[PDB]
RNA sequence: GGACUCGGUGAAAUUGAAUUGGCUGUAAAGAUGCGGCCUACCCGUAGCAGGACGAAAAGACCCCGUGGAGCUUUACUAUA
RNA sequence: AAGCGAGUUGUCUGGUAGGGGAGCGUUCAGUCCGCGGAGAAGCCAUACCGGAAGGAGUGGUGGAGCCGACUGAAGUGCGGAUGCCGGCAUGAGUAACGAUAAAAGAAGUGAGAAUCUUCUUCGCCGUAAGGACAAGGGUUCCUGGGGAAGGGUCGUCCGCCC
RNA sequence: GUCCGGGAGUGAGGCUGCGAGAGCUAACUUCCGUAGCCGAGAGGGAAACAACCCAGACCAUCAGCUAAGGUCCCUAAAUGA
RNA sequence: UUUAGGAGUGAAAAGCUAACCGAACCUGGAGAUAGCUAGUUCUCCCCGAAAUGUAUUGAGGUACAGCCUCGGAUGUUGACC
RNA sequence: GGUCAAGAUAGUAAGGGUCCACGGUGGAUGCCCUGGCGCUGGAGCCGAUGAAGGACGCGAUUACCUGCGAAAAGCCCCGACGAGCUGGAGAUACGCUUUGACUCGGGGAUGUCCGAAUGGGGAAACCCACCUCGUAAGAGGUAUCCGCAAGGAUGGGAACUCAGGGAACUGAAACAUCUCAGUACCUGAAGGAGAAGAAAGAGAAUUCGAUUCCGUUAGUAGCGGCGAGCGAACCCGGAUCAGCCCAAAUUCAACCCCUCAAGCCGAAGUGGCUGGAAAGCUACACCUCAGAAGGUGAGAGUCCUGUAGGCGAACGAGCGGUUGACUGUAAGGUCGUUGUUCGUGAAACGAUGACUGAAUCCGCGCGGACCACCGCGCAAGGCUAAAUACUCCCAGUGACCGAUAGCGCAUAGUACCGUGAGGGAAAGGUGAAAAGAACCCCGGGAGGGGAGUGAAAGAGAACCUGAAACCGUGGACUUACAAGCAGUCAUGGCACCUUAUGCGUGUUAUGGCGUGCCUAUUGAAGCAUGAGCCGGCGACUUAGACCUGACGUGCGAGCUUAAGUUGAAAAACGGAGGCGGAGCGAAAGCGAGUCCGAAUAGGGCGGCAUUAGUACGUCGGGCUAGACUCGAAACCAGGUGAGCUA
């Protein structure tokens, strides 16, 4: 990675020289040749295990509250205040930490913070969120436990 | 990545320099004469607790050879004379103890000197 | 709360069995000569053996090129209550539909049942079955 | 031209039994003919400047 | 004029480590820490070479090395 | 719900290339309710336990964070490669102050003055170790000024430095 | 008694016994095989000292005996017959 | 001040090209590659060797086999008497 | 008590040692906004109305840098926004304010020697002629190429295509065909796009059109001192599945979805302690499509810059949409060989060295030489944007480093090494903030006192904490009459008793004796070698369906690439496709059975007292690569002085 001159003092004279150009992890200054290049990270994981291994997820987590329903009803338009409080009709508001799936994208996004809630929808499943958010709540009206 | 082992490469040296003990100079606090001196410390120091038997043994064979020879006396030539009680078996740590009552070997003398016939 | 414990969410979960093993990285543990320094270990490139001998010595038998070799249907549960879905084009589960080369036909014999085949083929090995399974002899090419 | 080199040294253990076989001699002798004190190894002052008579000055 | 009184400056080649006397013997036989024996009050500096298998580049005299370079001969052969 | 043995007999040998096998911990990442102002992390030392490596008791000091169990990743660990740089070294206070082509002193000064300065005496070169032109250094020359350092003593002298 | 496989080593030893080979039966010289030994473990005996007489170990006890070696001493053990 | 690198200079020594030219230096081609050889890092529980033979422009080079560990196995085939 | 006496043996130890306290120039960890690596998405040079970058150039000083050199920190204008002061010796001062001082966004300008610069000289900062001007002084300028009579152009470039371009250490365990390859280097071009790209074509069932890339095959055919080795087409994805060129479109502009810097607002409460206001203990509401990094002495949503909501002109580009000033349809071949996968020979096909310019249309180019029949294409010249492959700049983004770590640069590639192109450092850090400090002392001063400063000055005006060989002193203890680098224990010996508990802590005359470690060694303990120490670097691994194999799992009829759609994860969709699969046989082909020929007797197989499996991961060895690193003199391309000897 050096890049620089070739030939050397005397290489066999006066004390040991041991020199012949800079090509070793010894002078201090330089590299150490050969190790981390980028790297793209290769590999596929079965297509097979994951509309179950999903389903798996809830082998003892069956506990985890789930259920049916879509955003809210007890509210008009959207504004994220009172919505978020009707979330207290269950200890929803600082107990827990709470899915969040939904098929809307107009009003499913007023919730990131660094150690509370997260929120990515595509309004499918995915594993990067299936015990992120201990009471797994799906729920839509739309895109629901649908196997498809 | 990365280590930066600078600095945890002390604890290690010290965590044998325990036996800093009274060597020479000042290896206690070294740095040659320590890891080094530790392998000097490093020896039959490992039976240098068992095999010490052998430098005490240089003890009663000098007592137990011939103490009071106002009797008769022999040790070697006498340790067949031991072993001629009802139940001898034991031996020494109880020479250990012969350097505290005398009376060790009194009607324990003629008691097994001609315990034969 | 966080007075005698040490967790508080599982993923703890352990396992019941392993995977991985000790690996290697060569030239290790400050120890081990290991190996012969002498050219291999590093590079290298030509296998890790001799050479090129006891390779020679036989007069060589060309004839390599693709040709022709053919697989098999394995004969044994086709025969049987299997109806339809195994002409020469819907056949497609264990590579038949792939045109081209042929498929012959070897089969073996006795057969107390009977089915349909689009056929396409006219072997001399399931001579012993080609009408007993049934399905007409119509030759192609 | 090097004749044989250093190899081994002479750190401590030694060099230390080395300040004894000179050091400084150690004086504190005398202190002067009369007034004050100075003296040397058989010489007069600077102060009264004399041994006994009339000699330098202050 | 240098070796000795005194003021200042004082490095390099090198090197595991010195409670660093010897014999005769022993050891891959050229042992002072080994054997067995004898022996010195410890230290400083001047001076001397037997001494550490003296120092320096891992002999370059040589051999091993399917090493290199260099010159020559009709060496196999390219070639202006 | 990941497998574990006393009761016992032989083996439990010591092991160089090797086979099956356990870990101490640091950096990256998960969950951080967290652990720290009485202050942890940086470090210095005290006889608990551990198969070794190491984990433990407390202050000291220090100044703002830091690691944990289940987990994977990382340039994961010789003092030791006659290595390389950075620093301390010792040869050691000896050999040496430079071509052995003499110098004493009065006095100026002041911090003391032997090598400055005003100067009578001495001597070496003077086809020189003169002065100008040639190359060079570029700041030499001065009005002079202060020691941190250099001029291999140092100094109140420099053409050091302004 | 019984093979298939991931991977070794580094090819250049020494000695006493067993007998010859080159050999003034000379040589920890050299060739060979056969037990052991040191290349991978310590001792007593052997003055200390790789194959020699006895003996190869789990860590700890200032508990016992066996073989060699010794029964005058420097450091064990009857100048007992 | 042109000559220069595989050329010139040259009193021939095989001397010199800028303190080593057996064919300058520097940036660059590849690290000449290396069976040579220095080394290749913390602490371990049970097992274990070859300098014998065959191969070699082949020898302290290297291949393999008896020779080690492990998965499976060998329902009577072990060695001693 | 005493005369005498030896015996017994006692302290000091100049100096030192076992142990602690107090310590150095040096200094790492914990740790720090810029300084390094891999990257997404865009943008992607100016060009005699002359560029990269240097030289010598202004502020009451100017030297390393901002701009600019004399109209040198900057000027027309519109405009942001601000109203105060122009960068490090932050420069005291000097001076300007709230209808434009202060910083600036874009279209312009004074623009010094060199750069193409080119008047001449021609060794960057420097010397000359000759014509226009003109109060006696001095002002306008001088160089080659192509339509030629002006002018227009050539400059320097870090990675993208070719072309003139061409060796070579290595391997084959050495070793001229060869692998490296057409690679190092030289030279020519333009845009930031050129290069192949619409044809005398690929395929092969009696099909299919424009290049390249990777996906899969084929890692097959071939090649080949027949050796390592290089390696298409047959079936596949998308970006793209779009027209025309030599002899019968482009140019100024209004409007523009739309980019470019100055810039506009942008959210929502506080008290008490150990203490530096604690965001830690506690308490309650408000802000929500906007709750990534960060500064103000202790991690703050209610102190603030971003993020969601959206704006900005004068100048211009920039990806442009209808249109105005233009007119959008005139050669095979032989012989010698380079390539191509083809080392060239059992083979057409690119083309050259001298020879042949035939065919001339149901004639002509080839299917790997030729015969016969088919298939397709026709001398004759180019354009084709889109993706494939690139990485100077502008936001943003990553399980990295940490200022000998990382590029050598966290403001140096300073000085320079110097014979020449050409080689180069080492080095960071005080707390938020210097408040980096008046006031009496020794002294020349450096350096040190008082005492504030300082929340905290064992930070301390060459500065965090601050371990260490060497190095600074004393002390409880022993020691010169005792012998071996060292050792461990061993009775004693002075000290201490963080638990009277005849028990220990800091230790030593001396005893058994006892020879170091690394580590290439049959082999030693060696004088066999490596080693003064401290701090780090400390290597068979990293990508590769390169493969075999343990375990857990997927399936028993099994497992997927290429990116197309989603897109801060994905993913199903996906049979390009290969491996497993009956086999044997040179293969053909054969066949559940098989090469022999005159064929119950034999080796392998479906078979079989039978796994028919396969994918992911760490992993046994190996593999394509230097890829365990380093140490060799020698071969080469280019370039540099010969002031050394000549």
């Amino acid at each position: 990675v050096s890049k620089t001159g070739r030939k050397m003092y005397g290489q066999k004279g006066t004390g040991n020289a041991r020199h012949g150009d800079r090509s070793v992890p010894t002078f201090v200054g330089g590299g150490v040749a050969f190790g981390p290049k980028p790297r793209s990270y290769d590999y596929t994981l079965p297509r097979q295990v994951r509309q179950l291994g999903l389903a798996m997820a809830i082998a003892s987590r069956q506990e985890g509250g789930k259920l049916v329903a879509v955003d809210g009803f007890d509210i008009a338009d959207a504004k994220t205040k009172n919505f978020i409080s009707w979330a207290k009709q269950n200890g929803l508001d600082g107990t827990e930490k709470v899915l969040l799936v939904t098929d809307d994208e107009n009003t499913r996004r007023a919730a990131r913070n660094v150690s509370w809630v997260s929120v990515l929808p595509v309004a499918g499943v995915n594993v990067y969120d299936i015990l992120r958010h201990d009471r797994l709540v799906i729920d839509a009206a739309a895109l629901e436990i649908v196997e498809e | 990545p990365r280590a930066k082992t600078g600095i945890v490469r002390r604890r290690r040296h010290k965590k044998v320099l325990k036996r800093a003990k009274g060597f020479w100079g000042s290896r206690s606090k070294q740095y040659r004469n320590a890891f080094q001196t530790l392998l000097n410390a490093a020896t039959y120091e490992y039976r240098d607790r068992r095999n010490k038997k052998r430098d005490f043994r240089r003890l009663w064979i000098q007592r137990i050879n011939a103490g009071a020879r106002l009797h008769g006396m022999n040790y070697s030539t006498f340790i067949n004379g031991l072993k001629r009680a009802n139940i001898d078996l034991n031996r020494k740590v109880l020479a250990d103890i012969a350097a505290r009552e005398p009376e060790a070997f009194k009607a324990l003398v003629d008691a097994s000197r001609n315990a034969r016939q | 709360h966080d007075l005698k414990p040490t967790p508080g969410s599982r993923k703890d979960r352990k396992r019941v069995g392993r995977g991985p093993g000790g690996t290697d990285k060569t030239a290790g543990r400050g120890h081990k000569g290991q190996k012969s320094r002498s050219g291999a270990g590093k590079g290298a490139f030509f296998e890790g053996g001799r050479s090129r001998l006891i390779a020679r010595l036989p007069k060589r038998g060309f004839n390599n090129v693709g040709t022709t070799y053919e697989v098999v249907k394995l004969s044994q549960l086709q025969d049987l209550e299997d109806t339809t879905f195994d002409r020469d084009t819907l056949e497609a589960y264990r590579l038949v539909r792939r045109k081209n080369r042929p498929v012959k036909l070897l089969a073996s014999g006795e057969i107390s049942r009977a089915v349909t085949v689009h056929v396409d083929a006219a072997s001399a090995a399931a001579i012993k079955a080609v009408e007993a399974a049934g399905g007409r002899v119509v030759l192609p090419e | 031209a090097k004749h044989p080199v250093p190899k081994k040294k002479t750190s401590k253990s030694k060099r230390d039994m080395r300040r004894s076989h000179h050091a400084l001699t150690a004086p504190n002798l005398t202190e002067c003919p009369q007034c004050h004190g100075k003296k040397l190894s058989h010489h007069i002052c600077p102060n009264c400047g004399y041994y006994d008579g009339r000699q330098v000055l202050a």
